């Protein structure tokens, strides 16, 4: 993709005792213009495995049909091995610089959260190829605006629980609400656990408009 | 781009440029590139900061008008 | 217009002695003015006498360790026993130059033990020049830090100094100084060291904090 | 697929190619062509096979093909790979023209049609063509020449020779009476008519059943023509003629 | 397209397409190469002469290069073909190595084409043999002998084609170092050689001679009755010492 | 970089620097620009070290086989041919490569220049680099084909020499190889500054 | 009669023909003896000279695959060539990639994988239509030592201490079971090897009727001269 | 006769015999023998020499960390077969970052294999394969075909005169399960000597052993490594 | 710039060319030779661009030279510059072009002398007198003002002469030395250098 067309804003990853939790809006904004206000930015690859991207959604459809259909054959094939969040984190990884090297980039960021074997996996990817395992996770505006808070908290407290994580999430994305102009207040929850993987929404992020006064 | 070589280690003068070794950073790869309006609610006219002057940012990397 | 290429920052450090190597690095993974995360390391060890250090654009520099590991595990098969260190650059030279018109913006330094047990240290540039030396700096911070090991490890610009052979306690000082020396006025390199020994005995890891601004 | 395959370029027991021996019986069994060379042209007479009261008038020869603007053939053999051969000729004889701006020396294209026969009978599991052709024809090197080539793909000079049926009869005619470096175009049409009468043995000789073309040089020009029907006609009364004379005088 | 393996192995371990490739050189004309100090003669025979043929179309001589001259005995369009490859590859090597190619590494050229004739899908071997020779840049005569097999072997003198084994005999016993003192010498040596098993008295000989950093040369008819009269005079010689 | 190399009566005289440079910066001090090709072929590096040191050992694998196939070993003139189409099917990619071949074969020494433009010269005496036209200067006063060996040593080292001293590309220590009838010898490797206290001093 | 099978067919007792063929046709050719000892790897091949104007110095039966590897071969020599050529290519390019020196077994193994290649259906243009009818006597110095291989057209190769291929390859592995010990020397293994080529060979041994080289720690591969031939065969 | 000479020819009972020929040729192999524990799986391998003169066959084969293989038949077909595994292993570590599971290795030779006996002018892979691996599944003996059918075995024997070791795997299938690595390896060797003539014993020069398990990469043992194994052996019960 | 100029007389073709080869601002070598002997009586004159040059020209000869060795008689100079100029033409527009500018100087023995002038598009041009590079345009108005079509060989050198000397007095690049060939029935005659110390 040389010029994505409809794309998703950031993408946040938290990790808890217990498991991985992952927030993305449910806006797909065509340039300034928010066009699609229900479309879902988080995917369930497997009973271990979630997936967020922002960016292009077209390329991230795509890669869901393709991740979909890799679970759907390894699950036919039935002899006791599934993938693992690590193995769907290196799979894309290798996916991104394919594409990124025939000059033909998925233009998308991922967060991949999981839990699997009694320890969470988070794993970032975006559409160069560049990869790493992160406590926590923001893509593009998240980064400067989600991620020194998440930072400071897991400074603060490196083990996190869930009700904990579920509400530095949503601080995050109120803030992000605030400070985002192509983001919404209308998002997802996805949280990966031992029980599998569960989704959650639409949710909306409580405002305060105090300072319109002063 | 960056990845020139062997232009300048073999003639003087001449369109080719580049040393012995290959380093981008060393040939004027952007490194991180930041447009100098960003974190402005403006672009910035053409040539507002001089090269090798002391500047910073208004914002961060994609805050650009 | 679309660029496949970043700088994710990173400085790699290499020290030949007699009879060790140490290859060193810091964990910042960093893309812009953004930190990607603070525990990132550059070392990859490849045998058990050879440590590889990748820095540059990070995506190459993950897919250039994968096809070394996947060709040494070719050579294991097909000859029937480990790759050398010098063996290892020749390949690594190799690879690097056959994507000459698209290279890996990877700085590469291999640290180890040649077949006479001495220490081994080969820097590469991105499409495979190479040169055997004693140390090496590479990255982010390079410039800072070679001409510091030439004035402390090299003698260089001193007088009635004796060329003392380099051990092993003075080499890990010198290194972890010179990194404190980089985190202070480079960027890029920060919120950790790690140091990888190579010895007869073995490879052996070690970290060491950095400051995090 | 291996039980169908009728193995058509190997070698037989005794080092023979059995395709090529048997095109050349095909060859021996076509119709006569005659070529002989004089000084001052050389010509082809070539026997017509295609003979029938409702056939048409042909548009320029039934066997005798031009090349170029200075060389003709002649073909015995199977018909339609004739058709392929001359226009392989006129291809090669066009892309060397249009390389060096100069007409195609003789041998050079003999030796490509040969080539392309050699490599059939070699390589490709095809049967080999069927054609055996006499070139005649005048360049800067050697002037008027005459070349006969065989399936298998051998060529080679000559100053008279014939291929088709009753070959071996109008050989041992022409050694008998072809005189080397004394040959006019007169003289060489007579054994020709001569040597045409004598091998069609069963069919008297008629002028609609021979074609003759020549060769000559006009000028620095290469003129090639076909005789029309009064001209071998009176050939044929000359040859009669003097037939009659001998055996008066016998 | 076609695929087809011409040549197979036999249960007794032979490669029969390429024997009878060699039964197919058998049949060819004589042809004879003798190597000597300064001159190297290759002589053919002509198993006919036509008197209505022109005799510069039929030359089973012929010069790869400058310095390089073959013969062959076999099937001559596969000799043709042989012949053309082994000009390009000369004129190639010319070009990328900017000296004339030695008489072993065409030889090699033509052994390697011929063997990988004799291994390949969908062809057949080559049914010629060939008589390299030539003169190296030191100036050291050179004699090579290739078969359809591929294989290729140097010589001081030898003999293809039909009727080669009566003539290798006859070299066996004649070709002494003070047979081919002079060029003289070695020029009748091949035309006895010939003569063997030749009729018509040196009428049906094709003769051709290349001297040191000199162009392959043909010799003329007159000069090959020439010296056949030559031989028939030390014939006479020896039956005056005889008697 | 200045490599050179001059033909006299005792052979072939081959000298360069072993400065390696990244922009303003220098990469490294101590780099064989001479590469020995084989026991009786040596090259040059100027431009890209990568592709000069890629492209020479190619051809000292192709001199290899060659010597293997034909039992004696290739010729300089042929030695640079095939680096010359080598190099010239990637001709306009942006290969930077300017090399001596040098050796000893039947026709006596022999040296000639190959680019990665395509040049491909046989010459006397020859100078590559950016520094080169200084060591052109010193080698042109003072070169004869009568040089004594220790003289031809002298010359070659004097003219590296000025060529650091002028040339910001330039530096580290010369190194100095002599091609003899019976292969090439190392003959030294002084280093700028103690060159600077002999000449200077 | 031979053109009632393929070339990739089995026999009923599981071998392929061809490949069966080929080793029968091993059996025509001359023979060659490799010996291996700790001080080196020596390689003996009767030349089998066929006429006098012939030139034995043109026979080239011993190869030099690399400085530290040579090769004996026996059967159809020039289906060896292509194989003597894939050895030095394989060797040079080893070198190019890694800056080291092939061991004798890679090489040897980079050769045998190139044995079973051949067959009509599923071939590109140029490809192998049958087995190659060549055994491959591989004797080099690698860091394991001075070693010794043995090839064949089936593709399989092992280490050999002392092994005969070709015509008298029985009677030769029989006499070279009682010569050959494992203290042998370099000397001892060149004067064994010649012994029973002498006994093997129809005529009578001698500087031109044989091919001798060898590879030792140290010293690159060497074909005997004349005169160290002559030396050698004086007392046997 | 008329149906024995292609692949892809049936016979009128329903049988292809080049495919049998192949199998065949499996059983001209000298016998090797797998067989696992609860954490191990153990190859024994029957080297054998040409000569007296002659180094001992390879019969075990390096293909990955996990997984290693035991040959018996065409010795290049076994290597085609051991190349292509070791590519498909090295893939699944390129793109996945985790071993390859055995199974879906087998799964792929399988697959591999059957095509050469549909095509004409192809011919079956005439070696079969004793392949031991070890993965989140723990360990697995698996055995391959020239038929390109598969099967996952407790134990098995493949090569010349194996039907005495099947029988002795049979007899102790039942304590296979519980023993330690020495205690396998030593039931492995007694298996592979069951293959054995009354005057031919086990020795170090003709054994070659390979084993992988939960803490351990696959190894093989073949000239002094073998000693210990072969230590504690009994004299044949005859 | 390289220089070329070939002067056609009754009989014979006189051909000369510059001895120089530069890289940057040095001059690499003094005697330098741009004459390719493409027959026994054809020779072939080729400047251009670095490597360009070498290549089209070895592969013209070795092109004619297997033509030579094929038929037994060589080709005639127009056949051979209008095979050169097809082949410059056909690598004009494919993947290789070759920027060469050519002079083909041949004699034929029934044609007679002939001079080609071929530049870098591929045009073939017979001319009785040509010239190439930046030195042409001061020295084709000398040629024009002085040759006839009857000057023999002593008043033709005397004619170059003129022209090289005026490239001596008026051209800025130095040009010092010229090597000299003449092309009758007896074959390629290397004459003396012209040479300006």
């Amino acid at each position: 993709t040389q010029n994505p067309m409809v794309t998703g804003t950031s993408v946040l990853g938290l990790k808890f005792e217990g498991g991985v939790v992952i927030a993305a809006d449910m806006l797909g904004s065509y340039g300034s213009l928010a066009r699609f206000r229900n479309i879902s930015r988080i995917m369930r690859v497997n009973n271990s495995t979630m997936l967020g991207a922002s960016g292009d959604y077209a390329d991230f459809q795509y890669l869901k049909q393709v991740l979909g259909q890799m679970v759907i054959d390894e699950e036919l094939l039935g002899d006791g091995h599934s993938y693992s969040p690590k193995a769907i984190h290196s799979w894309l990884t290798r996916a991104m610089y394919s594409r990124r090297s025939k000059m033909n980039p998925l233009w998308n960021t991922m967060v991949i959260g999981g839990y699997a074997d009694g320890e969470s996996f988070l794993g970032y990817v975006d559409m160069l190829g560049v990869a790493y395992e992160a406590p926590s996770l923001a893509t593009g505006y998240g980064a400067y605006l989600a991620q020194p808070l998440l930072r400071e908290v897991l400074e603060k407290q490196p083990v996190l629980s869930q009700t904990e994580a579920r509400e530095l999430v949503e601080r995050c994305m109120r803030v992000l609400y605030y400070r985002d102009a192509r983001s919404y207040n209308r998002f997802q929850i996805a949280t990966v656990t031992e029980k599998g993987v569960e989704i959650e929404g639409p949710l909306s992020a409580e405002t305060n408009w105090d300072i319109a006064h002063m | 781009g960056p990845f020139v070589v062997g232009g300048e280690d073999l003639d003087p003068f001449g369109p080719r440029r580049g040393g012995m070794i290959v380093d981008p950073l060393r040939s004027g790869f952007p490194r991180a590139l930041i447009d100098p309006s960003s974190g402005l609610p403006n672009r910035l006219p053409p040539g507002a900061v001089p090269p090798g002057a002391r500047f910073d940012p208004f914002g961060p990397i994609g805050t650009s008008p | 217009r679309f660029s496949p290429y970043a700088f994710n920052g990173g400085t790699v450090l290499a020290i030949a002695g007699e009879d060790f190597s140490i290859v060193a690095s810091d964990t910042r993974l960093s893309e812009g003015f953004s930190i990607h995360t603070r525990d990132s390391p550059k070392c990859y060890k490849l045998t058990d006498k050879t440590v590889i250090g990748c820095s540059g654009f990070h995506g190459d520099c993950l897919t250039l360790t994968k096809i070394i590991e996947a060709r040494l595990k070719m050579y294991k098969h097909s000859n029937n026993k480990a790759m050398t260190t010098g063996a290892i650059a020749a390949m690594l030279s190799t690879i690097l130059y056959s994507r000459r018109f698209f290279p890996y913006y990877v700085y590469n330094i291999i640290g180890g033990l040649d077949e006479e047990g001495k220490g081994a240290v080969y820097s590469f540039d991105p499409v495979g020049s190479y040169q055997r030396d004693s140390f090496k700096a590479g990255g982010s911070a390079s410039a800072m830090l070679q001409p510091l090991l030439d004035n402390q490890v090299g003698f260089k610009n001193m007088q009635n100094v004796e060329h003392v052979p380099l051990s092993l306690d003075r080499a890990m000082r010198l290194v972890k100084d010179v990194f404190i020396s980089a985190a202070e006025r480079d960027v890029y390199t920060g919120d950790a060291l790690k140091v990888c020994i190579v010895t007869k005995e073995g490879i052996r890891g070690e970290t060491v904090p950095l400051r995090k601004d | 697929s291996r039980r169908y395959d009728s193995r058509t370029t190997i070698f037989s027991p005794e080092g023979r190619l059995y395709q090529v021996e048997y095109a050349m019986e095909a060859i021996g069994h076509a119709g006569t062509c005659l070529g002989i060379l004089a000084n001052d042209g050389v010509l082809l007479a070539a026997e017509r096979r295609n003979i029938h009261k409702l056939l048409d008038e042909v548009f320029f020869s039934e066997k005798i093909y031009k090349l170029n603007e200075d060389m003709a053939c002649s073909v015995a053999g199977i018909t339609s790979d004739a058709n392929v051969l001359t226009n392989e000729l006129r291809l090669i004889a066009q892309r060397y023209l249009l390389q060096y701006q100069e007409p195609i020396p003789c041998e050079q294209l003999v030796t490509a049609l040969c080539d392309i026969k050699q490599a059939y009978t070699q390589f490709g599991g095809k049967r080999p063509f069927g054609v055996s052709l006499l070139y005649i024809g005048w360049d800067k090197h050697y002037g008027f020449q005459l070349y006969q080539s065989d399936p298998s793909g051998n060529y080679g000079g000559w100053k008279a020779t014939c291929i088709g049926n009753n070959s071996a009869a109008a050989v041992s005619m022409l050694k008998q009476d072809y005189k080397e470096g004394e040959m006019t175009l007169k003289s060489a049409l007579a054994l020709a008519i001569k040597v045409l009468n004598k091998t069609m043995d069963v069919s008297k000789l008629s002028a609609e059943k021979v074609e003759i073309a020549t060769l000559t040089r006009e000028n620095g020009k290469t003129v090639i023509r076909v005789l029309k029907q009064k001209e071998v006609e009176q050939l044929i009364k000359k040859h009669e003629e003097e037939e009659a004379k001998a055996e008066r005088e016998k | 397209s076609y695929d087809r393996a011409i040549t197979v192995f036999s249960p007794d371990g032979h490669l029969f397409q390429v024997e009878y490739a060699q039964e197919a050189v058998k049949k060819g004309s004589t042809a004879v190469g003798v190597r000597g100090k300064d001159i190297v003669v290759l002589g053919v025979e002509k198993k006919s002469v036509a008197k209505l043929q022109d005799e510069r179309t039929v030359r089973k001589i012929c010069a790869l290069d400058d310095n390089v001259c073959m013969a062959f005995a076999g099937l001559t369009a596969d000799a043709r073909i042989v012949i053309n490859r082994a000009r390009v590859e000369c004129q190639s090597h010319r070009l990328t190595v900017e000296d004339p190619v030695t008489v072993e590494y065409i030889t090699r050229y033509i052994a390697s084409l011929k063997q990988r004739y004799t291994q390949s899908n969908g062809r057949r071997p080559f049914g010629i043999s060939a008589l390299i020779v030539g003169f190296d840049f030191d100036g050291t005569p050179r004699l090579y002998q290739t078969d359809p097999s591929g294989t290729y072997h140097a010589w001081k003198a030898n003999a293809i084609g039909r009727g080669a084994k009566s003539v290798r005999e006859f070299l066996e016993k004649n070709y002494t170092d003070e047979a081919i003192e002079t060029d003289d010498l070695t020029i009748k040596l091949v035309i006895k050689a010939l003569l063997e098993v030749v009729q018509s008295g040196g009428k049906n000989i094709e003769l051709a001679v290349m001297r040191r950093d000199q162009p392959l040369k043909i010799l003329n008819p007159e000069e090959i009755e020439k010296y056949v009269a030559e031989i028939e005079k030390e014939k006479e010689e020896n039956e005056k010492k005889k008697q | 970089t200045t490599t050179l190399a001059f033909k006299f009566r005792h052979g072939v005289i081959v000298a360069a620097d072993s400065r390696a440079t990244a922009g303003a910066y220098i990469a490294s001090q101590t780099v064989k620009k001479v590469i020995e090709i084989n026991p009786y072929l040596l090259g040059t590096m100027a431009g890209g070290a990568a592709d000069c040191s890629f492209w020479e050992r190619l051809l000292a694998r192709q001199c290899r086989i060659y010597e293997l196939r034909n039992k004696e070993r290739i010729s300089v003139a042929a030695a640079s041919k095939l680096l010359a189409n080598m190099v010239y099917q990637y001709k306009g990619m942006g290969l930077s490569m300017g090399t001596m071949i040098c050796g000893w074969d039947k026709r006596g020494p022999g040296l000639y220049y190959v680019d990665s433009e395509g040049n491909r010269i046989s010459g006397a005496t020859f100078s590559v680099g950016s520094g080169s036209v200084y060591a052109y200067g010193v080698m042109d006063r003072g070169y004869s084909y009568d040089l004594e060996v220790e003289e031809a040593y002298d010359l070659a080292r004097r003219a590296i020499y000025q060529a650091t001293y002028r040339d910001a590309y330039s530096g580290g220590s010369v190194s100095l190889y002599h091609v003899r009838e019976d292969g090439w010898i190392r003959v030294s490797s002084d280093n700028v500054a103690d060159l600077h206290d002999k000449y200077s001093g | 009669s031979e053109y009632d099978r393929g070339v990739n067919t089995f026999s009923p007792e599981g071998r392929l023909f061809q490949v069966e063929y080929a080793i029968e046709a091993i059996k025509l050719g001359s023979t060659a003896i490799g010996i291996q000892t700790s001080e080196g790897v020596c390689l003996a091949v009767e030349k089998r000279i066929t006429s006098p104007l012939m030139e034995p110095s043109s026979i080239e039966k011993i190869v030099e695959i690399d400085a530290h590897i040579g090769c004996a071969m026996s059967g159809l020599i020039a289906d060896a060539k292509t194989l003597i050529d894939k050895a030095r290519v394989e060797t040079q390019n080893h070198w190019f990639t890694y800056n080291e020196t092939m061991t004798v077994e890679s090489v040897t193994q980079a050769v045998s994988n190139l044995a079973l290649q051949f067959g009509e259906e599923d071939a590109d243009p140029g490809a192998m239509s049958r087995p190659f009818g060549v055994a491959l006597l591989f004797g080099g110095v690698d860091e394991k030592g001075p070693q010794l291989f043995h090839m064949d057209p089936s593709g399989t190769f092992v280490q050999c201490d002392a092994r005969a291929i070709g015509s008298a390859s029985e009677g030769a592995q029989s006499s070279l079971q009682e010569v050959y010990h494992k203290s042998m020397t370099l000397k001892e293994a060149i004067k064994s090897s010649l012994i029973i080529l002498k006994q093997v060979m129809e005529e009578k041994l001698n500087a031109t009727n044989i091919e001798l080289a060898t590879v030792q720690p140290g010293q690159n591969f060497h074909m005997f001269t004349k005169e160290e031939l002559e030396e050698v065969i004086k007392d046997i | 006769n008329q149906y024995d000479n292609d692949v892809t020819v049936w016979s009128p009972q329903g049988r292809i015999h080049q495919i049998e020929y192949a199998m065949e040729a499996v059983k001209q192999g000298s016998a090797t023998v797998g067989l696992k524990s609860k954490t191990h799986a153990v190859l024994v391998a029957l080297k054998r020499a040409q000569s007296e003169l002659a180094a001992h066959q390879k019969k075990i084969l390096h293909v990955d960390n996990h997984i290693g293989i035991s040959i018996a038949g065409l010795t290049a077909d076994a290597r085609l077969l051991c190349n292509f595994m070791r590519q498909e292993c090295l893939d699944s570590r390129f793109v996945f970052d985790r071993p390859l599971p055995v199974s879906r290795l087998v799964s792929l030779i399988g697959s591999k294999t059957q095509i050469p006996t549909q095509r004409y002018g192809r011919r079956p892979y005439g070696v079969g394969l004793l392949i031991a691996g070890y993965d989140d599944m723990g360990p697995h003996i698996f055995q391959t075909c020239p038929s390109a059918n598969y099967f996952d075995c407790r134990a098995m024997s493949i090569g010349a005169r194996s039907q005495s070791a099947r029988t002795y795997l049979e007899r102790h299938m039942s304590e296979f399960m519980e023993c330690n690595l020495n205690e396998l390896v030593k039931h492995g060797l007694r298996a592979l000597r069951e293959t054995l003539p009354a005057e031919q014993d086990l020795t170090t020069k003709n054994v070659s052993i390979g084993i992988v398990g939960k803490d351990l990469e696959f190894t093989i043992y073949d000239d002094d490594d073998v000693s210990p194994f072969l230590e504690g052996l009994e004299e044949r019960p005859q | 710039m390289e220089y070329l100029i070939g002067i056609q007389g009754p009989d014979y073709v006189l051909v000369a060319s510059d001895r120089v080869a530069a890289s940057n601002i040095v001059q690499m070598k003094d005697d330098h030779d741009k004459m390719f002997k493409m027959s026994e009586k054809i020779l072939l004159l080729c400047v251009g661009e670095a490597g360009d040059t070498v290549q089209f020209a070895e592969y013209i000869q070795k092109n004619v030279q297997l033509y030579k060795m094929r038929n037994g008689y060589e080709l005639s100079p127009t056949a051979a510059a209008n095979f050169t100029r097809r082949n410059l033409a056909d690598y004009l527009r494919s993947r290789t072009p070759y920027h060469v500018n050519l002079l083909l100087a041949g004699y034929d023995e029934h044609e007679g002398p002939a001079l080609y002038y071929m530049d870098y598009l591929a045009a073939l041009a017979k001319a009785p007198f040509a010239a190439h590079g930046y030195g042409a345009f001061l020295t084709l108005s000398i040629l024009d003002r002085y040759y006839t079509p009857t000057i023999s060989r002593e008043k033709a050198v005397e004619l170059l002469r003129k022209c090289l000397e005026e490239l001596q007095k008026r051209f800025i690049l130095n040009l010092p030395t010229f090597s000299v060939r003449i092309i009758d029935r007896n074959g390629i005659h290397d004459l003396d250098n012209i040479s300006f110390p």
